[PDB]
């Protein structure tokens, strides 16, 4: 009658923890290929078989943006690529000199393997389970596990590749739809397949080419891709025509799609693929050309800025064989125009990304948490005294 | 040990039902590296929540409540930290949700649990 | 908020800072929110204004916490305010020609 | 931790004996996959125990047992269960035959326990 | 289990003082065989730990001790035994120094200790 305040231990509640996560992969490690390499040592296996619960009527807030999860995979990643794809040149500013260190340069087998991330002891992962949730909060439906599935750690820009599909539908997972300082990172319910190959056996040299590649690009996919994903700009943006557009200037990482294979680091020109204008959910932008494949036209380069952080690097010449990348598009790294200045239209460009972004669109789906099992309530009984 | 993990989502009431149901019918009786390294990570998850376990049932002794899942007190709702019912909030909430709705109180409450088990274990004292 | 006053085709250095040197996204807009310049991670963009072929950036700075837009070549149409988007707080300072 | 294995075949009687002899010295102080196969399934096997004990010992609450290996109680024997004294259960049985002669009153039994725990806690907290 | 290691050197009082301290602050909530064979002794050391532990908690009941860290008494001290203050053993000695003045009786008051027991539990039941 005097609420009296009772302890109850065992009690299901938990709240969001930084840990360190540990990595596992099905690695090979006898290729001599990078990723098996470094996961031969960095990485235990997976877990042969997981868990999972699937909880009852747990609403939990998931924040993409403030995932903690995505600075341990980045660490993670640099520290593969430093170990791995040594340049010959790494320049590196400090403030304001240039340091300069020089190293072999051979080349290595580049190709990714997924990568696990588990909780440690102690520890479980919360994962949100709604096919329809664009992150930044409640997720109606929540299981939890010791491990994520495997991610493909792929560095590439404009269109991120071989990464997870949308169950459904294509997801728009801005953190802020009208903040037009934010990228828009919108994932695909269907992989588009891309090829890139290198006119193999191709020999010529420029005076006083070698380095080239092709890429082709179902024109059908993109096509259908492209009414999709107008379906739901519009939606968001309900009374504007929406047009595409190539990157107004910047690195040429951002400025084309990069990529790479092996050593071999690719630029594409995406302009054939972002110069629409639907409205009506209709562009005639492809003249329905017939020839059912938008092709791109693509250098390799040895002299690349550094995505991590800032500097440059060069790498060694071109392998004198046939190049080949496989890839499937699952997302595009969308921005926006600022828009204050239009009328009717809002403008979408394909340049964009960094690391951090790929990995949020991968990792938006966990959250690390611990229980704290000691809780309070009041009730009706009094200890007698 | 957290079996009840699967309570999450029921109300206080309905996990505590939930209990007593389950404590009546359990008392009454009613290739390599993929299996070293997990039997190790197994276990040591394992150990762990009887380490943390035992700690607990001795901590919880500052507040006389050592050995107990379940212990009742001397100190009484002030009312401040809310003034809902007691059936409003066994039936109406779940665990998390209660404790969200008075977390910035956990440690006013913790200490006068100190306080009171000391002055009661000085009033036995002193008497004897 | 700061005022720098130029003339003609010279070049000004207007800026941003932070107290946290880690090279943390930010953005440089105009009055009309349209963007000018900003960072991708270790890359320089450029948004579509008048001054994508006259805007650069220090990029050796960034890890100090200085992200300054410098404008070559001013137009008098370049005067304007202009904005700092850095972290979370915004900073501005006019920009006359 | 079931030491008592040792102790099949002897009467309940020379059973608790023996224990008591024992606390009293003991609290007085007075080729690879061979190994490591075998090292996992023996903690696991350890691990168990001390769960299945730490599980029993909270379990028992329901009768206010909790925390113990023996609790008397509040219920008293109904003869109809068995009609034999306690010296000749005690000296002349195991705990295996015992079992056995009263192994169809055990639900009777424990249904018996955890009412007469729930009147007494509720008459306790009626006085207060 | 025995984070009291670092205590050493303490003196008995001041390991009382900082369990107390620590105690509120943890309850308030404020190349393959080097792994492997290592993995397995480790867990084995800890399990260890823990089922010394349960053991000597069950053991003390014959003290009437169980369940206890600290447990007092009903025998008093014969001052043959010691015949210093409480305030100049608790605050000038370790509990090692305290240990080595009194290993020579701890037999005679372990004695005590479970007659005292046993007398008292034979006084409640006569009572009953
Ligand atoms: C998305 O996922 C897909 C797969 O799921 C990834 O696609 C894979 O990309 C790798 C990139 O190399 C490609 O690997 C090649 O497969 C060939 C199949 O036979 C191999 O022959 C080839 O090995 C040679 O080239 C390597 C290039 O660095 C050398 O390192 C290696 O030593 C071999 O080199 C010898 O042969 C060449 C021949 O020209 C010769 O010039 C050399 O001197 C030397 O003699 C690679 O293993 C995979 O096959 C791709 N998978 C598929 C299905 O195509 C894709 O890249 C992911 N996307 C992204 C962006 O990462
Ligand atoms: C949350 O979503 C998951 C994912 O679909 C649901 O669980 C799965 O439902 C499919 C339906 O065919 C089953 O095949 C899977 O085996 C289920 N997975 C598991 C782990 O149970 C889940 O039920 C949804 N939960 C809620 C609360 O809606
Ligand atoms: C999401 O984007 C909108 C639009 O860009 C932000 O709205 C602006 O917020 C600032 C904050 O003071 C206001 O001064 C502006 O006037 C708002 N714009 C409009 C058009 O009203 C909104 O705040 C963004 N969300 C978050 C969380 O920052
Ligand atoms: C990408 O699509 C183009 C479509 O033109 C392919 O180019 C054609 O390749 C065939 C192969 O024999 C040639 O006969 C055609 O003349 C080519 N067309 C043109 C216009 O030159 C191109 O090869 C495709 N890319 C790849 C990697 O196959
Ligand atoms: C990229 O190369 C692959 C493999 O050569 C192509 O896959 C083939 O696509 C046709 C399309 O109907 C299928 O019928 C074949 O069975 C596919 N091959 C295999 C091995 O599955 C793929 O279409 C190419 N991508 C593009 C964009 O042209
Ligand atoms: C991508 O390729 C297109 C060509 O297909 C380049 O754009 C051309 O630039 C010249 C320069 O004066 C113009 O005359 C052409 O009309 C342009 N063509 C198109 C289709 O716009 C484009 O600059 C290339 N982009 C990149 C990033 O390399
Ligand atoms: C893509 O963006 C560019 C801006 O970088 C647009 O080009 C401008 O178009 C207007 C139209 O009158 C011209 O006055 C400007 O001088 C153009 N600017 C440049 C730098 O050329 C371009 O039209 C846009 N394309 C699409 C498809 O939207
Ligand atoms: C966008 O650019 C692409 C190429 O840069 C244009 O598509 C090609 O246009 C030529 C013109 O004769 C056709 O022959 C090709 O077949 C087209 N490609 C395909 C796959 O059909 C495209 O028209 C431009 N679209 C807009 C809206 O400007
Ligand atoms: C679109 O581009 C793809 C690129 O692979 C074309 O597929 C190749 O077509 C040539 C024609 O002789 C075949 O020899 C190749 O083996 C095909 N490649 C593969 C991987 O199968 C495709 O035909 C192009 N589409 C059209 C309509 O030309
Ligand atoms: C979906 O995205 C919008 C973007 O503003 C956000 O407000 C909304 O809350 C998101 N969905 C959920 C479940 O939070
Ligand atoms: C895309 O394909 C559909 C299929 O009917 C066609 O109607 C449409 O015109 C095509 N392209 C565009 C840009 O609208
Ligand atoms: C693209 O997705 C399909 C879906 O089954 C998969 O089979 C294919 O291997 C994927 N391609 C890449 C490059 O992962």
């Amino acid at each position: 009658a005097k609420k009296w305040v009772t302890v109850y231990y065992g009690v299901p509640v938990w709240k969001e923890a930084t840990t360190t996560l540990f990595c596992a992969s099905d690695a090979k490690a006898y290729d001599t290929e990078v990723h098996n390499v470094w996961a031969t040592h960095a990485c235990v296996p997976t877990d042969p078989n997981p868990q999972e619960i699937v909880l009852g009527n747990v609403t939990e807030n998931f924040n993409m943006w403030k995932n903690n999860m995505v600075e341990q995979m980045h660490e993670d990643i640099i520290s593969l690529w430093d170990q791995s794809l040594k340049p010959c040149v790494k320049l590196t500013p400090l403030c304001c000199n240039t340091s300069v260190i020089t190293q072999a340069c051979p080349k290595v087998s580049f190709e990714p393997i997924p990568i696990h991330y588990c909780a440690p002891a102690g520890f479980a992962i919360l994962k949100c389970n709604s096919k329809t949730f664009n992150g930044s909060g409640p997720c109606t439906n929540v299981s939890t596990v010791q491990c994520t599935h495997g991610i493909r750690p792929v560095v590439s820009t404009q269109l991120l590749l071989n990464g997870s599909l949308a169950e459904e539908e294509i997801v728009i997972r801005s953190e802020n739809i009208t903040d037009n300082a934010k990228t828009i990172i919108v994932q695909l319910n269907e992989a588009v397949e891309i090829n890139c190959t290198r006119p193999n056996n191709n020999t010529r040299k420029s005076i006083h080419n070698i380095r080239q590649a092709h890429c082709n690009i179902s024109k059908a996919r993109w096509n259908e891709t492209l009414g999709q994903i107008v379906a739901k700009l519009e939606e968001q943006f309900p009374n504007k025509t929406i047009i595409f557009n190539h990157s107004s200037g910047g690195d040429p990482e951002i400025v084309t799609h990069s990529f790479n294979c092996g050593g071999e680091f690719f630029y594409c020109n995406t302009t054939p693929l972002f110069n629409s204008t639907w409205n009506n959910t209709r562009t005639d932008d492809y003249p329905t050309g017939g020839e059912q494949n938008i092709t791109l036209q693509c250098r390799i380069k040895q002299i690349i800025n550094m995505w991590q952080g800032v500097g440059k690097a060069m790498y060694a010449p071109p392998i004198r064989g046939q190049i080949r990348c496989s890839s499937n598009i699952t997302g595009l790294l969308l921005t926006r125009d600022g828009g204050r200045d239009q009328n009717g239209t809002e403008t979408f460009r394909p340049g964009g990304g960094n690391m951090r972004d790929n990995w949020r669109s991968e990792l938006y789906k966990y959250k690390v948490v611990k229980i704290e099992p000691l809780g309070i309530a009041p009730t009706a009984c009094k200890r007698r005294v | 040990i957290l079996g009840f993990l699967g309570a999450a989502g029921s109300t206080m009431g309905a996990a505590s039902m939930a209990l007593t149901v389950q404590a009546r019918l359990l008392l009454s009786g009613i290739h390599m590296l993929q299996l070293t390294v997990w039997g190790i990570k197994q276990l040591q998850a394992r150990v762990l929540a009887v380490e943390r376990y035992l700690r607990d049932q001795q901590l919880l002794g500052i507040w006389g409540c050592s050995g107990k899942i379940i212990c009742c007190t001397n100190v009484p709702w002030n009312d401040s930290w809310s003034n809902k019912t007691i059936n409003e909030i066994w039936d109406n909430m779940t665990w998390m949700q209660w404790e969200k709705e008075i977390d910035n109180y956990t440690q006013h409450i913790y200490t006068l649990l100190e306080v009171s088990q000391i002055q009661q274990e000085k009033n036995e004292q002193e008497l004897l | 908020k700061k005022v720098v006053l130029g003339k003609k085709g010279d070049t000004v250095e207007l800026t941003c800072t932070a107290s946290q040197k880690k090279s943390i996204q930010f953005h440089w807009k105009n009055s009309n929110q349209i963007k000018i310049l900003g960072n991708q991670g270790s890359f320089l963009t450029k948004g579509p204004s008048k001054l994508n072929d006259r805007a650069d950036s220090r990029r050796s700075l960034w890890d100090q916490g200085n992200f300054p837009l410098i404008i070559k070549n001013l137009k008098i149409e370049d005067s304007d305010t202009y904005i700092c988007e850095v972290e979370d707080q915004k900073e501005e300072v006019q920009l006359l020609v």
